[PDB]
RNA sequence: GUACGUGAAAUUGCUGAAAGGGAAGCAUUGGAAAUCAG
RNA sequence: ACCAUCUAGUAGCUGGUUC
RNA sequence: GCAGAUCUUGGUGGAAGUAGCAUUCAAAUGAGAACUUUGAAGACUGAAGUGGGGAAAGGUUCCAUGUGAACAGCAGUUGGACAUGGGUUCCAAGGUGAACAGCCUCUAGUUGAUAGAACAAUGUAGAUAAGGGAAGUCGGCAAAAUGCCACUGUCCCUAUCUACUAUCUAGCGAAACCACAGCCUGGGGAACGGGCCAGGCAAAAUCAGCGGG
RNA sequence: UGGACCCACUAAUAGGGACUACUGAUGAAG
RNA sequence: AUGUGGAACGGGGUAUUGUAAGCAGCUGCUGAGAUUAAGCCUUUGUUCCCAAGAUUUG
RNA sequence: AAAACUUUCAGCAACGGAUCUCUUGGCUCUCGCAUCGAUGAAGAACGCAGCGAAAUGCGAUACGUAAUGUGAAUUG
């Protein structure tokens, strides 16, 4: 994968190819639910999915229309597109049973690494996605060494 | 929880202004609204025989008042939602036994 | 889907499809059918309802 | 790993570092941080 | 009207022409 | 031996997630239902039909079963799509009425066109307007008045109301164009410019209008 | 200034030049 | 986040319209009846709801 | 005076298919030979394999039969 970390001490991994999503609302969710708590990644997700909070938009973000469920994240722009979280939700499902199966403790897991890159085009841009869940956690000269000898000497 | 409730709604404040083709959903969507906000519920059930008392005068005339009863019957805790007919619609929410 | 059922069914009573109606609770019954006298027996049991003409 | 030898650039994403008050890029001189070399 | 050959045409010019 | 030829072929960008693209309830199926199906209502087409058939043309699209895609510019469990087998111009109800007119139906058929939320600036379409009735405009342009006189929001002077676009949301999603960029004043022989000079100055990210340049 | 050089009103109806900005709306931050 | 709390109805007031069916002999029950907040006022009326969840915060 | 955003640098992953190596191919040159058909040519169509859709092979004897040679396969 992308990072140095995925070793299988206290990690985890889950990953997609070539889904039909679009990139940009794919790289936009990705940023967002980056870094948070697993279990609540899944709440945020369903509260995307039921409106109840907005993925920022930061790079890709024009045209998108002002909403008051961006300000957790400091933005003006806000949008909740559906289809990218469900792609992501059947992902976190994936990564939490590989959790499962290799044994660590779910209670802690965090989105370590998140990454979406495009895919061969085909139009539509189909986007490679892949996630790590995983744990947290001279000298002395002659003159200034003897100036150090005589103020030893001198403290005592 | 398992409650039955007789409820009455003024739909023509509820209706004011409302586009005459969208008269009958609106009216629809606002029972099932009203029905969350007073059972606490998210998912609602509506008799359909209810509905055709809402299509009665077709999809642009919809009475002012109507007479409703409101049921938390247990989920398969669902409301299911009766047409209630009174001479007149004009009387207090009753909690039926 | 009963699309097939229903279009044996209009042929057997040799009545329109809006003449023709189902039991909601028999969905099962009527999918499983799928040869004219089979659609016969159901309609002599009364599994399917012809609606009479109605007004003019 | 059949989207299969090698896998370049344009180009995209993630991490790390740094800079930015209506541009940038470049050159000379040094400072700072990193990193070498005798 | 189109097609293929003659054709790599008439070029007195336009552009480009590599450490 | 390449930086150029509006070079050739291939690949890739910004523009840009931008421009843009009459049903309701309940039940069943199904991973998944606003689009599948069933029951009910709303309706719509309406015997010169969105009915029942044929000719020309098509050729298996017919039928049942099965469904990861692809196709059905949304969706899809459904399909003239995919797979597997199987299979050989004619007719013209009732009422109104002169009428095969229009309108409502009768028998039959369709619910399909991305959808949701609101209603603000603009625009399109449509109405009413007190008092004056061509003063607007080169002008009876367009409506109004019917199917010199008279009428009229053309105007004085606009106001209000309705639908749609419009905006936002879920999905789908371009291209032109592109040396690099984008504050202003004066000066730079010219052409004075967006870069130079001298100043004014200068604090991220954006949303919607006006298009001045 | 209002009407076809005119004919009135009027205090008077003088003579001339010519992506960024603009207008509103959010907004992170010492 | 439990109170002259909030909501859903209902009553009263104010309004718009112009006297509802039925009964009795055009008349009387009938300034009736209907609508009344959707950008009207008020409520000892009846009922319910709330003494929450998530996030960001030196 | 943070984060986001933009830009630059490096690591990693994408995208793309350059580079290198190869090769039952092409191109060029030389040499040799003379052989179509009414006894139905060249070409075309339809068929023929156990399962082939492909290319060749073949003609109802149909990816061939007879004869000779080799000697023990065919192949997904």
């Amino acid at each position: 994968y992308s990072a140095s970390p995925a070793l299988e001490t206290k990690c985890a991994k889950a990953r997609g190819a070539y889904l039909r999503t679009h990139f940009k609302n794919s790289r936009e969710v990705a940023f967002t639910i980056n870094g948070m708590s697993l279990k609540k990644a899944f709440i945020f997700l369903d509260n995307v999915k039921e409106h109840k909070q907005a993925v920022p938009f930061r790079r890709f973000n024009g045209g998108v229309g002002r909403t008051a469920q961006g300000k957790e994240f400091g933005v003006t722009q806000a949008r909740w597109p559906v289809k990218s979280v469900k792609f992501f939700y059947d992902l976190l499902k994936n990564a939490e049973a590989n959790a499962e199966a290799k044994g660590l403790d779910m209670d802690k897991l965090i989105i370590k690494h998140v990454q979406v890159n495009a895919a061969p085009k085909q139009l539509s841009s189909p986007s490679h996605i892949e996630i790590i869940v995983a744990e947290e956690e001279s000298r002395v000269s002659l003159k200034q060494g003897a100036k150090a000898r005589n103020l030893a000497a001198r403290k005592a | 929880q398992v409650v039955t409730r007789d409820y009455t709604i003024h739909m023509h404040k509820r209706l004011y202004g409302v586009s005459f083709k969208k008269r009958a959903p609106r009216a629809i969507k606002e029972i099932v609204a009203f029905a969350q906000k007073h059972m606490q519920t998210k998912e609602v059930r509506v008799d359909p025989s209810l509905n055709k008392e809402v299509w009665k005068r077709g999809i642009r005339n919809v009475p002012h008042r109507l007479r409703l009863r409101l049921s938390r019957k247990r989920s398969d805790l669902y409301t299911y939602v009766q047409a209630v007919d009174v001479a007149n619609p004009k009387m207090e929410t009753t909690v039926v036994e | 889907n009963l699309r097939t059922q229903k279009r044996l069914a209009a042929s057997v009573l040799k009545c329109g499809k809006r003449k023709v109606w189902m039991d909601p609770n028999e969905i099962s019954e009527i999918s499983n059918a799928n040869s004219r006298q089979n659609v016969r027996k159901l309609i002599k049991d009364g599994l399917v309802i012809r609606k009479p003409n109605l007004m003019h």
